[PDB]
RNA sequence: GCUCGCCGGAAGACCAAGGGUUCCUGUCCAACGUUAAUCGGGGCAGGGUGAGUCGACCCCUAAGGCGAGGCCGAAAGGCGUAGUCGAUGGGAAACAGGUUAAUAUUCCUGUACUUGGUGUUACUGCGAAGGGGGGACGGAGAAGGCUAUGUUGGCCGGGCGACGGUUGUCCCGGUUUAAGCGUGUAGGCUGGUUUUCCAGGCAAAUCCGGAAAAUCAAGGCUGAGGCGUGAUGACGAGGCACUACGGUGCUGAAGCAACAAAUGCCCUGCUUCCAGGAAAAGCCUCUAAGCAUCAGGUAACAUCAAAUCGUACCCCAAACCGACACAGGUGGUCAGGUAGAGAAUACCAAGGCGCUUGAGAGAACUCGGGUGAAGGAACUAGGCAAAAUGGUGCCGUAACUUCGGGAGAAGGCACGCUGAUAUGUAGGUGAGGUCCCUCGCGGAUGGAGCUGAAAUCAGUCGAAGAUACCAGCUGGCUGCAACUGUUUAUUAAAAACACAGCACUGUGCAAACACGAAAGUGGACGUAUACGGUGUGACGCCUGCCCGGUGCCGGAAGGUUAAU
RNA sequence: AGGACCGAACCGACUAAUGUUGAAAAAUUAGCGGAUGACUUGUGGCUGGGGGUGAAAGGCCAAUCAAACCGGGAGAUAGCU
C-alpha cells in the first residue's frame, strides 16, 4: 500500500494541449504531469484516491527537455514526467 | 592410402592426399568434447612469444586418456576417429562397464578389437601393462615418464620406441631420436606403434593448407631490416655473418640444453 | 576515406570513462590533476 | 496547378552505430544559407516520443577485464583460484484495420498468446551447489515441395474517345485479408515395448551408458506450406454531400482460377569432403542429505501482477565520421514491370528529387565528348592515350606440356519479322470423368484449360537483324618469378615479401625458445611423422674441390690463468 | 572438387586525363586485378614506445614514425644566424 503523503506528491500539474484535449473527449484519457521518478501503480493509485475516478490503465513517457538559450548563455530546461491515465468508461473528470 | 591429386589447377597440381576408409564419417562423442580455444602464439601478457601461429580452422579438445588406470576391465573398440589435436588418429573405445573413452590407435587396430591394461593383460597390439612385465627389445608407444602420470613420449601418427635393457628398478628405452633414455620400471606403455605412418607422406600443395592449420608464415631474416634481425641490411642480398636466431644466439650447430636435473637418465645422446 | 574518429559510446566509456580511470592509481592521479585545475566535466562521461 | 527532365538493387523505404529535439504548428529576416528569400536542418514560443508481447533492463556464458583468500615482486604493483562482469551469440509471449499536423505491432476496435505469485477442488514421493539428455553449431554441391511476388484469363465498376478507326480477340482501375487455434501433409531422423543383471556417470539413482531374454513391424520425434476457423468482420475501385479547397462524413460491387518463380522457407535437413567445425543457462528426467501425510509437485478454474528506461527526427546523409548545407567513408533488412543468363545494363511503377547564384553572348584558350577526305604508328622513351574486338549456338583449332592445359587459341558461318510443320510443337503444369484403398492434405488411368523453348522450309524490309546500353583485340620470340596471394595508407604492386617442397641445426618435457627482476604464461592440455630458428623456394637434371681464416661440435694429457 | 575460368555487390588501386589557394591535407571519370577464399565486413577485446606489430616497405602504432603523443628536468646546449 503505498502512502498517502507520497500519492500527494506524485502528481504535479494537468498537461493541457489539444492532443490531450483529444485524448480526453474521444479515449477518455487525461493526460497528467508526474514525477519523474513514478511508477504507474503510484498513479493510478494517487488519481483513484485524490480524485475519486476508477482507472482502466496508466501509460507513461519521460519528455526531454529542450535546449534553450537565454540571451547568449546556453541553457537547458528540465526533464519531466508526462502520464496518460485511461479512467473508466462513464466516468467524468474536471 | 595414399592418392595424387589431378593437376586440374595450381595448388592442387602438387597435392597428395592420405585417406583412411576406417575413419568414422559423423560427429565425435559428446560427453568427451570440451572447448579448446586458439592463442595466437600469445602469452597472459598478451604478447607473441613464438612467432608464425595464428588464424587456422576451428578445433574441438578431445579427452584422450593417456594415463590408463581402468585395469582389468576389457574394452572394444568402438570406432576410429579423426582428431586436430594431434597427428596420430584417436579410437573411440568402449570398457565393459559402460564407459567410453578415447585412446591412441595403435598401428592394426580395427573396429571390433578387445584390449586390456594392468598387469596380468595379454601381450599383443594395444595392451597396456607396465613394463617390467613387457618382454625385453618389444616396440612400445604411449610410454610414460613417472609411474601414473600419463604417456608423454611416442605420441605422434607413426612413432615408437624400443625397451632394450633392464638393470633392477629401471630400464633403457632406445628413444625416437636415436637417444639412449633411462626411465623407472613401473610406468606404463602400451604395446606396438602407434597408427596413421602414412601421415608424413602427405604433401600440402599450397600456402592455404598451412594456412588451415593455423600456421602464419615464415619470413627469413636476411630480407628484414638490421633493426629486426641481425641479419638484416644490404644493398642487394648480403648475409656475411654466422647464422644466429633473432635475438642473437647461433642456431648452426650450437647445444641449448640446460638441464643439470636429468641429466642423470640420458645414457647416451642422440646421434 | 575512413577517418580517424569513429565514435561508439561503449568505447568510449570503457577507455576514458570516471570507473576506468578509478580502476587504477594513474587515472585517479589524472582525476586529482584535473580536480585540482577546476574542470567542469571532469571524464568523457556524459 | 499543367508540362519537361533525373534516380529507381537507389539519388526509394525501415533499423542498428553515431547525433540529441535537427520532428510538427504559428511567427520573424538583423546574423547563418557561397545570390534574392515571404522559405529552411536559421531565431523565438507552443506542441510531440503512451508497450506484459519491439529493444534495453533481467537469467546465461565466449575472447577478455576485475579478483576474497593465495603465490611472486625494493614500494607502487604482476599473475591467478573460488567467484563476478563482459554480446557481437543462447533464453517467454501480438497480429490485421482505423486515427494525429507531428506517436504507433505502444492509442482505439476485433481476435489471441506467455511467465510468475496467491486461492478452492481432484490426484501423489518431493527435493541440488550433483549425474544424463537437449540447447549444440564447419565448408561446398544437388534436386524435390512451397511461399513472398508477378503475368494472363474470368468477375465487378467506369469509357465509346480533341485526328483516320474503336460494342470489341477494345481501354483504365480493383480482384487484399494477418497473428492465433484445429488438421499433421510433400519431406527428414530413428526399429518400438516389457523384464533381469552390472567394476561406469567422485556417493545414490527407477535417468544415461553396457550385457542378455521375450514380444510387435509399427510406434515415436521434427516439419514448410495448403485447407477450415479467426472473417455475416475489416479493407475495397468508385459514388452521394459539405469545405477553411487542407481534408471530413455516409454508403460500397467483384474480391476467384491457371501458369511462372526466388538468393526467402522445409533445411540446425540430405549427399560429400577435411581443414574435423564455442561455452553456460532456460527446458526434460534422476536421485544424496533432509522433509513424512506437513512442506512441496501437475491438472483445471478464478483473481492479481508483468515494474523501470528508449520510442520524435537523419541513418549510404545538408543532421553520423571528414574544420563547411564537403563530388569522399558507413554495417544489416525489403527487392516490382519489360528486354536480359543476371542484384550487370537501358527505360518505367510505388516512392523521391532537378544537386541554394542566375541571365546573356557563342572569341583565343582549358575541360568532357562526336565526326573526318588521302595515308595508317611515319607520333613517341614506349601504340601513352584514343580507335578497334566484344553475345549465343555450331564447324575448326598449332608449337610446347607437369597430359590438367595452351583454348574463347587463331579463323569462320547463322541471328530481325511473318506463315506452315504445330490456327502454340517437343517439354513442363494439371481440372472434370472412371476405378482401388488400410479413407485422406491418398494412389493409378485420364487429358480439358494454362505456359512454352529450339529446329526445318518458304516469304519480306533496310547499307547494316549479337542493330541500342552492356560486352575478350589477336599472334610470334625472349629475360625474371613456379603459380593464387602480400607490400611502402599519401609519387615505387615489382624481378621485392610470402608460399607448398628441400636441407642443416637446437629440443627427451618442469623441452629448447620467448614475454617476464620473479611467480607464472605461451609453445601445448602438443611429445622427434612434434615444435622453434636459419638458408633455399613447385617440377625435371643436379648440387662438384677447399676446415688455411672466423664461428660451431667433440677431447682434456700438457702450458698459462680469477675469486679463495 | 578447385587459394579453377568470365563477370556485379564487396575489397583493392595498374594506366592516362582533370584537379595541385581542389568538391577532396590523395579524390573524380574512363579503363583495371581478386570476386568460395591466404576473401571481405560489423560488434567487443588483447599486444605500449627502445616497446608493440609487420606474407618485411624501417611499413604502421589517431592527417605525426630510423623510435608516437602529453606533462615535467627546461629559459637543455648552440665557438651558429
Amino acid at each position: 500500500m503505498i502512502r498517502e503523503e507520497r500519492l500527494l506528491k506524485v502528481l504535479r500539474a494537468p498537461h493541457v494541449s489539444e492532443k490531450a484535449s483529444t485524448a480526453m473527449e474521444k479515449s477518455n484519457t487525461i493526460v497528467l504531469k508526474v514525477a519523474k521518478d513514478a511508477t504507474k501503480a503510484e498513479i493510478k493509485a494517487a488519481v483513484q484516491k485524490l480524485f475519486e475516478v476508477e482507472v482502466e490503465v496508466v501509460n507513461t513517457l519521460v519528455v526531454k527537455g529542450k535546449v534553450k538559450r537565454h540571451g547568449q548563455r546556453i541553457g537547458r530546461r528540465s526533464d519531466w514526467k508526462k502520464a496518460y491515465v485511461t479512467l473508466k468508461e462513464g466516468q467524468n473528470l474536471d | 592410402a595414399v592418392v595424387k591429386c589431378k593437376p586440374t589447377s595450381p595448388g592442387r597440381r602438387h597435392v597428395v592426399k592420405v585417406v583412411n576408409p576406417e575413419l568414422h564419417k559423423g560427429k565425435p562423442f559428446a560427453p568427451l568434447l570440451e572447448k579448446n580455444s586458439k592463442s595466437g602464439g600469445r602469452n597472459n601478457n598478451g604478447r607473441i612469444t613464438t612467432r608464425h601461429i595464428g588464424g587456422g580452422h576451428k578445433q574441438a579438445y578431445r579427452i584422450v586418456d593417456f594415463k590408463r588406470n581402468k585395469d582389468g576391465i576389457p574394452a572394444v573398440v568402438e570406432r576410429l576417429e579423426y582428431d586436430p589435436n594431434r597427428s596420430a588418429n584417436i579410437a573411440l573405445v568402449l570398457y565393459k562397464d559402460g564407459e567410453r573413452r578415447y585412446i591412441l590407435a595403435p598401428k592394426g587396430l580395427k573396429a571390433g578389437d578387445q584390449i586390456q591394461s594392468g598387469v596380468d593383460a595379454a601381450i599383443k597390439p594395444g595392451n597396456t601393462l607396465p613394463m617390467r612385465n613387457i618382454p625385453v627389445g618389444s616396440t612400445v608407444h604411449n610410454v610414460e615418464m613417472k609411474p601414473g602420470k600419463g604417456g608423454q613420449l611416442a605420441r605422434s601418427a607413426g612413432t615408437y620406441v624400443q625397451i632394450v635393457a633392464r638393470d633392477g628398478a629401471y630400464v633403457t628405452l632406445r628413444l625416437r631420436s636415436g637417444e639412449m633414455r633411462k626411465v623407472e620400471a613401473d610406468c606404463r606403455a602400451t604395446l606396438g606403434e602407434v597408427g596413421n605412418a602414412e601421415h608424413m607422406l602427405r604433401v600440402l600443395g599450397k600456402a592455404g593448407a598451412a594456412r588451415w592449420r593455423g600456421v602464419r608464415p615464415t619470413v627469413r631474416g636476411t630480407a628484414m631490416n638490421p633493426v629486426d634481425h641481425p641479419h638484416g641490411g644490404g644493398e642487394g642480398r648480403n648475409f656475411g655473418k654466422h647464422p644466429v636466431t633473432p635475438w642473437g644466439v647461433q642456431t648452426k650447430g650450437k647445444k641449448t640444453r640446460s638441464n643439470k636435473r636429468t641429466d642423470k637418465f640420458i645414457v647416451r645422446r642422440r646421434s | 576515406m575512413k577517418r580517424t574518429f569513429q565514435p561508439s559510446v561503449l568505447k568510449r566509456n570503457r577507455s576514458h570513462g570516471f570507473r576506468a580511470r578509478m580502476a587504477t592509481k594513474n587515472g585517479r592521479q589524472v582525476l586529482a590533476r584535473r580536480r585540482a585545475k577546476g574542470r567542469a566535466r571532469l571524464t568523457v562521461s556524459k
